[PDB]
């Protein structure tokens, strides 16, 4: 959900890697400096807290 | 992809900056050369006056 929601907030100009730590994922989302908020916006949309 | 914005990124700072170095490099060639100009152009009106002078000197002497 996050990915696809990531992607249309996001585009194809970046990189979305995680590893596992004991249960899900920690993960990690790199953008460009200046589309952080629309990041931001796509996790606060979902539920996720950082 | 994220890599392809990268790359456009520095080619566009490292043109910038050695337009701007060639722009000292213009400029101090030529406030150099004005200055090499001056600096004769001093030398001429020196000789003049040290030669209208020293005439003078010698014509109200003799």
């Amino acid at each position: 959900l996050v990915e696809e929601a990531l992607r249309k907030a996001l585009e194809d100009r970046y990189l979305l890697a995680h590893e596992a730590y004991a249960g899900g994922v920690p993960a990690l989302v790199v953008v460009h400096r200046k589309e952080v908020d629309q990041a931001k916006a796509a996790l606060s949309r979902a539920g996720v807290a950082e | 992809k994220l890599e392809a914005i990268l790359s456009q990124e520095v080619e566009a700072e490292i043109q910038a900056l050695l337009q701007e170095a060639e722009a000292k490099a213009e400029a101090v060639k030529r406030e150099a050369e004005e200055k090499a100009k001056a600096l004769l152009q001093a030398r001429e009106r020196a000789l003049e006056a040290q030669y209208r002078a020293a005439l003078r000197r010698a014509e109200s002497a003799g």
